[PDB]
């Protein structure tokens, strides 16, 4: 639930990075500052693997969400960190992005809606088993 | 395999920038 205002959150924060709007698509606050501040930090020290992160998958709306399941399994196939999971995240934004760029628009509330949905079913039961969020954002905040 | 390049690369970084929040922590 909050879930999935996190996820819109830190969509939008990377869309309006690259000046597209969130709205042409559709406490708790310092985790989303956290979120967005890990995130931005990771581009930065890996622009150059970000710069092109997505472009050798070939998105379209077809193959789009095989691209992303697969991503993410291989990304979690061996544990969880909270480092994978802004690298889940960025991904995520990254995502978004290429789908606007290539004007696949429609993408955009979908990969919104696989990560929520990947967040609750896949992350959640470890985040709590590892302090919540409030964990995060003292480590990473 | 386009797929799998892509993840092992978000593991790789993530699991770094985890290493460092974690020096920080001591």
């Amino acid at each position: 639930q909050s879930n999935r205002e996190l996820v819109v959150d830190f969509l939008s924060y990377k869309l309006s990075q690259k000046g597209y709007s969130w709205s042409q698509f559709s406490e708790s606050e310092a985790v989303k500052q956290a979120l967005r501040e890990a995130g931005d930090e990771f581009e930065l020290r890996y622009r150059r693997a970000f710069s092109d992160l997505t472009s050798q998958l070939h998105i379209t709306p077809g193959t789009a969400y095989q691209s992303f399941e697969q991503v993410v399994n291989e990304l979690f196939r061996d544990g969880v960190n909270w480092g994978r999971i802004v690298a889940f995240f960025s991904f995520g934004g990254a995502l978004c992005v290429e789908s606007v760029d290539k004007e696949m628009q429609v993408l955009v509330s979908r990969i919104a809606a696989w990560m929520a949905t990947y967040l609750n079913d896949h992350l959640e039961p470890w985040i709590q088993e590892n302090g919540g969020w409030d964990t995060f954002v003292e480590l990473y905040g | 395999a386009s797929t799998k390049k892509l993840s092992e690369c978000l593991k790789r970084i993530g699991d770094e920038l985890d290493s460092n929040m974690e020096l920080q922590r001591m």
